[PDB]
């Protein structure tokens, strides 16, 4: 019912990077087509069109993008207001934001200029993490390409708005993808996140108002704009709509990155695009549907779930960055929760004690029952620890970390009963 | 627990001398007046259904805050209907 | 011991410490690029710099002279050096590898492909080769997840011209083997996926989107 | 009393003493402990502890002893921000 | 393994005191309200003595 | 009494726990940090003619270093000789060491 | 309901009161004042670690955790600023458990050594354990170490007992006015200090003992001489300074 | 020193002072110890977990044993 997207309704026509990326493919392929027409109609009449195209937060959040950049204030106080694009992505599994900046960079920079216009921003900063060097030079090379040409600067266009991007990299922190540590970091600081009593719209990078952005969805913007709300709604179903990049990886037979219409069935899109589960379907033991911070699926429920915000809410899970992790009957769940949990644990910044400490616990705890030392108490006290760890912590890395081990113990269970039951009976052996 | 004698005390005692009264598990208390406390005490050893016609004892504890410190405590015991009471009143040094 | 300054006869507060012409050329754009009052902005992109201009690591004479760049007490800097990953503040070889490890890369192979290293290499984790050369360790996840287990190699040769943090991805242990051969011999490998029969981040054999010519779109009357 | 430096409780405070100034505490000969010949050394800080600085003057004026009253200090209550704590500076 | 220490805090969890100030209008209330019956009046904790042998209870040996 | 560790060095720590908690308050202990900045007890003295014999300290110990040894003829012709002090509640431990190391290993066992 | 310690509030304009309900009793409270202070003038104390009253505001320990209406997450008090009508609870079950998660993450690496440490019988982690945290442990896995700071001759460092709380932190960047003191590292491990072997030089560095809550920063010529139910307190000035 | 000096008088017998300087340091493989008193947890001292990234020997702080890393 959904998916199948032609190659005419596929936003990102350059994902493989098999045309040019440059100005010349860039104006070949139909960017900066009418963007001083675009700047011209309004600031609120960027703002509306976004609320009435259905598009939402493509980072994991969710949250409706005109919304969001609706929250931004109106009058212009003494602040200069900022726009911030999220380019620092970390979470294991996603790699769009990769092939977004290294294919399409003047996408990215023709969405940062209009999500500034429609934000009433007067300076973007693209927030590159620390490990992506070759597409941070891709970008450079492409926002001096731009400003030569004058798509940014003093004049961006035709029309008089002050526009102005710089691109800031990181040093290689998972924290700092989130957006108020990701403003701390820029301000020069640790990448610790903020609490949220001041809301980035109030007092963001410097204090002054700024709006933190994926870069999915602010280089979608100028396509949606330029092709109309309709037909971005016409995509997906209900309120979660549009296309949206899925990286699928883990044991599929040919692992890859496909732009596909949201509400897409999971299994269609396993089985379609990227080829298959490595024995077949009935191979497949477990899959996550968006980044290590969503719990995962059984084999059950992956059969009829669609790709999408809701369906996945509906099951006790999320899109998130909409990445599956594939997994089938030769590895061990129970290991891969155990390295993600290790890989939060080491991700963690440390500033707020129920994920400084309870993500070391959990990764002590899963190590222990990965080999099956524990006992069927310590599971529950591993998903009570989980519960206390995910509603009292600063950030969403306390309930990142909390999520996967949740799910595990929800739906795997009988295996850390037999992995403990087993390690109970060696013991007595031995 | 057992605390008919109390209820029913309270029922039928005059209500002029009963200053406070507290339902407690630790304890049932009266609080009263120094003036009344005798003709308190000789109700409840003569009448025939609150006999506490035993007196465990008489304690002292001191409040340096209180206008009244010393008050003075009647811990008393009812055998024919076996439970305990508790009176006490507030007196000064003079 | 990784976090905090035990005196050595390198990299001790005694030692002078500053960049070069191009680099202090680099350094004005970096701090250009922010506000004047809020410099400390540019920490991370000088120490980067700083990083790439001392063979791969940060020397505290480094943290020092860019703390008084950006004009604010060396603890800030400590602190910021300290807290990030890719920061080295140890010495190490001239080529930096390093592997995945994440569950994505873990169930494709990454565990073998670090145990190859390991066992090429005759070093353990985070230990330069007794030549100097190579040095050997993991890290979080790192992008291309899609592409198979990867491994990075950050180039500290040239110094900071010449500095490449080159990805390699769909390796397979003998392809490591074989690029670490070829660093040390002094050739640059090909960066990027190694597989033949795909395109970067894209599905094996020929891919299933995007076949045609891309267009403009048909658009909006505006 | 005032509360503790050494940490932020605020359930030993509120309760007033009589501070019977009795300093005259030497070094037993044999065995180095602190002698004394005051009755009153701890009775103070130990059993005496009143609701109110009014009960206290009301006790000292009872018992006879020449007493004075010291004012106690109070923490002083002002409007903190998180917002105040991320403040934008001035241009450059 | 399931420590919780709120639910099982037998000596903080209490309820608080009442009081209640009753007046002149309350105490004519109440007297007039209340009555006496022969099955209100408290019970008496009655007991005597049995004269029994030594040896009636188990045969002297069960203890 | 007073212990050792099988090592040599004194087991008290100067953790004060032996007065907090001694019902008679017949304990009185002062300390500085040592030498090598090892927390120590520089006086430690117990009055036998003030002490209950309770087991109080002995059970409040964190470390085990104070025990209530199994000697009990130790009857002295002066107040003086009863006022105990560091030294010979330590070379009263290295004296008892062994049969106080067996009730310890008994009693920690019921423990 | 007098306010806590008998603290008296400061009312930048009497027209600025808002009304705001704590454990059902309401209580005037000015506008900017946050749910912390709110209740400490409604007369009810919240444990907390990494909060101090003259300095910043962070919720480096998040136990102040406090249930406010409308609200699916438990709060800081220390940090959520109090809104008019606002219905906050410190009793529920939701907010003892909170106190009780984060009183056990705090301790699950606090090494086992109070007797020696110079903070008994006053270090808020003891009292606040005993009062709101659990009666028991359920971690007996390997802790974790730090080695110990030379800070100077007054600073006596053990650092495998702080609670990273920031509070000495953020104290040398505001009051002492010297930024050496410092959080560096990143995860469950991070210490602090100084990156170099920096002594601590202030007229004010004697305060920085003084608010840690646990024995890791403690006077140095003080070190192991007495605990603190020994020593009397007398109310005095001091003569070296006018 | 002075300190043994002042909580002791006899000056012919080993203070615990020199037995424990004289006990040589306890190499370990790993970087972090479980410091017990003995070889009975329950007859011992609460466990210290001790950091060994400095290359100078660490004391227990309780049984000071001063463990020291092997390599
Ligand atoms: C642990 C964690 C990881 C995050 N990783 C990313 C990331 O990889 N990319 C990103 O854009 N935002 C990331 N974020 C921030 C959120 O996705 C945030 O909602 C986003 O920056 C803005 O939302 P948007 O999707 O509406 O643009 C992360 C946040 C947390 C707490
Ligand atoms: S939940 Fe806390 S510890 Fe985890 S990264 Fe966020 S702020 Fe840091
Ligand atoms: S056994 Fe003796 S020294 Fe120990 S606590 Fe009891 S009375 Fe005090
Ligand atoms: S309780 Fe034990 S360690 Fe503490 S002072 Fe007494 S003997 Fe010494
Ligand atoms: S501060 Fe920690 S180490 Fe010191 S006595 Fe208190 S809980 Fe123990
Ligand atoms: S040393 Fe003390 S005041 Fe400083 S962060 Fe640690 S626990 Fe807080
Ligand atoms: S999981 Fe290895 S690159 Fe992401
Ligand atoms: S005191 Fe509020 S979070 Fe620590
Ligand atoms: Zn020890």
């Amino acid at each position: 019912h959904f998916g199948g997207l032609k190659d005419e309704d596929r936003i990102f026509t350059n994902l493989y990077g098999l045309h040019d990326p440059f100005l010349k493919g860039a104006m070949k392929r139909g960017d900066w087509y009418r963007t001083k027409d675009l700047v011209i109609k309004g600031t609120d009449w960027i703002v509306n069109e976004m609320k009435k195209s259905g598009l939402r937060g493509r980072g994991g959040a969710g949250f409706p993008s005109g919304l969001k950049w609706s929250f931004m204030p109106k009058v212009s106080d003494g602040r200069p207001s900022y726009l911030v694009v999220n380019a620092d992505e970390s979470e294991p599994g996603t790699c769009k934001d990769r092939e977004i900046m290294r294919h399409d960079p003047h996408k990215l920079l023709e969405g940062c200029l209009i999500a500034g216009v429609g934000m009433r921003a007067t300076a973007a900063y693209i927030y590159i993490r620390g490990e992506y060097v070759n597409e941070r030079k891709n970008l450079e090379k492409a926002r001096q390409e731009a400003y030569a040409a004058g798509l940014l600067g003093k004049n961006a266009c035709g029309s008089g708005y002050d526009f102005d991007v710089h691109i800031h990299f990181g040093a290689g922190a998972y924290i700092c993808g989130e957006e108020t540590a990701l403003l701390e970091s820029l301000e020069g600081k640790q990448g610790k996140p903020r609490l949220k009593p001041p809301f980035p719209a109030n007092a963001g990078l410097y204090g002054c108002p700024t709006t933190v952005t994926n870069v999915e969805t602010v280089a979608v913007s100028p396509t949606i704009l330029r092709r109309g709300p309709e037909w971005f709604a016409g995509f997906g179903r209900k309120n979660n709509a549009g296309t949206k990049l899925f990286c699928v990886s883990g044991h599929v037979n040919k692992p890859c990155t496909v732009e596909e219409e949201m509400s897409i069935p999971l299994k269609e899109l396993i089985e379609r695009h990227c080829g298959g589960v490595r024995g077949g379907w009935d191979n497949l033991l477990a899959v996550i549907p968006g980044g290590s911070s969503v719990p995962l699926l059984p084999k059950s429920i992956c059969d009829d779930v669609l790709m999408d915000y809701d369906a996945l809410k509906a099951v006790q899970s999320g899109l998130g960055t909409a990445a599956v992790i594939v997994m089938d009957k030769s590895t061990d769940v129970v290991d891969a929760i155990a390295r993600l949990s290790y890989f939060y644990k080491h991700e963690s910044c440390g500033q707020c004690t129920p994920c400084r400490e309870g993500t070391g616990w959990l990764w002590t705890i899963m190590e222990r029952m990965k080999v099956g030392n524990a006992k069927l108490e310590e599971i529950d006290m591993l998903q009570e620890l989980t519960k206390q760890i995910e509603g009292h912590t600063i950030c969403a890395l306390g309930d990142a970390a909390a999520w996967p081990v949740q799910g595990l113990i929800r739906h795997f269970r009988p295996e850390l009963e037999r992995r403990i039951r087993e390690n109970a009976e060696r013991e007595l052996l031995q | 627990d057992n605390q008919f004698i109390f209820k029913y005390s309270w029922e039928t005692l005059p209500k002029k001398w009963v200053k406070k009264m507290e339902r407690s598990e630790h304890g049932n208390r009266f609080d009263t007046k120094t003036d009344y406390l005798f003709q308190l005490l000789c109700f409840l050893k003569l009448h025939t259904y609150t006999r506490v016609q035993v007196l465990i004892d008489i304690c002292g504890v001191d409040y340096p805050s209180r206008k009244r410190r010393f008050e003075v405590v009647y811990n008393l015991l009812s055998t024919r209907y076996n439970s305990r009471i508790r009176v006490q009143t507030s007196a000064d040094e003079v | 011991a990784l976090n905090y300054h035990l005196d050595s006869p390198d990299n001790n507060p005694n030692l002078p410490w500053e960049f070069t012409e191009p680099n202090k050329a680099k350094v004005t754009e970096i701090l250009s690029h922010y506000p004047s009052n809020y410099k400390q902005s540019a920490v991370i992109p000088l120490l980067d710099l700083a990083q790439q201009q001392h063979g791969g690591w940060l020397p505290v004479s480094a943290m020092n002279a860019v703390a008084n760049i950006i004009e604010v007490p060396p603890i800030r800097v400590y602190e910021v050096a300290t807290f990030y990953s890719m920061f080295n503040r140890a010495k190490v070889g001239k080529y930096h590898l390093l592997v995945c490890g994440t569950t994505p890369c873990m169930i494709r192979g990454s565990r073998g492909i670090e145990e190859a290293l390991l066992k090429h290499l005759g070093v353990k984790r985070n230990e330069v080769t007794p030549d100097g050369l190579f040095s050997v360790g993991e890290m979080e996840c790192m992008g291309c997840c899609v592409n198979a287990p990867m491994i990075t190699v950050a180039d500290y040769s040239n110094g900071s011209e010449g500095y490449t943090y080159n990805y390699y991805e769909d390796v397979t242990p003998e392809k490591v083997v074989e690029i670490v051969e070829k660093l040390r011999k002094g050739e640059k490998p090909p960066h990027g996926t190694q597989n033949p029969l795909r395109i970067r981040s894209g599905p094996e054999g020929g891919n299933t989107t995007l076949l045609g010519e891309p267009k403009p779109p048909p658009c909006r009357d505006l | 009393p005032a509360r503790t430096a050494s940490q932020q409780g605020s359930g030993k405070v509120g309760r007033w003493k009589i501070n019977f100034l009795s300093t005259q505490k030497w070094e037993n000969p044999l065995m180095g402990w602190t002698s004394t010949g005051d009755p009153y050394a701890h009775v103070g800080d130990s059993a005496l502890t009143f609701d109110s600085a009014e009960a206290a003057k009301a006790f000292a004026e009872k018992h006879g002893w020449e007493y004075s009253v010291k004012k106690r200090h109070t923490p002083l209550l002002k409007v903190k921000s998180y917002a105040d704590n991320f403040k934008w500076k001035g241009f450059p | 393994y399931d420590i919780k220490y709120f639910s099982r805090d037998q000596r903080r969890n209490r309820p608080p005191i009442r009081r209640t100030v009753l007046k002149k209008a309350d105490v004519e209330k109440l007297a007039k309200e209340q009555t006496f019956a022969v099955s209100d009046f408290p019970p008496v904790y009655l007991n005597s003595a049995v004269e029994e042998d030594i040896n009636a209870i188990g045969g002297g040996y069960q203890g | 009494a007073l212990r050792r560790y099988p090592t040599g060095e004194e087991r008290c720590i100067a953790c004060k726990l032996c007065e907090a908690i001694c019902p008679a308050q017949a304990i009185t202990i002062e300390a500085e940090e040592r030498e090598d900045g090892s927390r120590r007890t520089t006086r430690y003295d117990i009055d036998m003619t003030k002490c209950i014999y309770c087991g109080f300290c002995q059970e409040a110990c964190p470390v085990d270093a104070i025990v209530e040894g199994p000697n009990f003829e130790f009857a002295t012709e002066t107040h003086e000789e009863l006022l105990y002090d560091k030294e010979k509640l330590l070379e009263n431990g290295d004296r008892w060491e062994t049969e106080i190391a067996e009730n310890l290993r008994s009693e920690s066992l019921y423990r | 309901r007098s306010p806590l310690a008998g603290a008296r509030v400061h009312f930048a304009n009497p027209d600025d009161a808002i009304e705001v309900f704590v454990d059902g009793y309401p209580v005037k409270i000015p506008k900017g004042m946050t749910v912390l202070q709110a209740c400490e003038v409604a007369g009810v104390d919240i444990p907390r670690f990494c909060y101090h009253s003259r300095l910043s505001i962070a919720g480096n320990c998040r136990m102040c955790l406090v249930e406010v209406e409308k609200s699916p997450k438990p709060v800081a008090s220390c940090a959520m600023p109090a809104l008019p009508g606002m219905k906050i609870k410190t009793d529920t079950p939701v907010a003892k458990k909170a106190r009780e998660g984060v009183m056990e993450f705090l301790l699950m690496n606090h090494p086992l050594d109070c007797p020696i440490c110079d903070q008994g019988g006053e270090c808020d982690l003891q009292d606040q354990s005993m009062a709101f945290g659990s009666d028991r442990g359920r971690f007996t896995e390997v802790k974790r170490s730090v080695v110990d700071k030379n800070l100077g001759p007054l600073v006596k460092t053990v650092m495998t007992r702080c609670i990273q709380c920031t509070r000495c932190v953020r104290f040398a960047t505001e009051v002492a006015g010297v930024q050496d003191l410092g959080m560096l590292g990143r995860g469950s491990g991070e210490e602090i200090g100084t990156y170099v072997e920096k002594l601590l030089t202030s007229e004010l560095s004697g305060n920085v003992i003084d608010i840690c809550p646990v024995g890791a920063l403690t006077s140095k010529p003080f070190a192991f001489k007495a605990r603190n139910w020994e020593l009397k307190g007398t109310e005095t000035i001091d003569v070296t300074d006018a | 020193s002075n300190h043994t000096a002042k909580w002791m008088q006899d000056t012919s017998k080993k203070s615990p002072m020199e037995l424990i300087n004289e006990v040589p340091p306890i190499k370990v493989e790993g970087r972090i110890v479980a410091c017990e008193g003995d070889t009975n947890p329950a007859l011992g001292h609460p466990i210290e977990f001790i950091c060994l990234d400095l290359p100078e020997p660490a004391v227990c702080k309780y049984c000071g044993l001063r463990y020291v890393q092997d390599h």
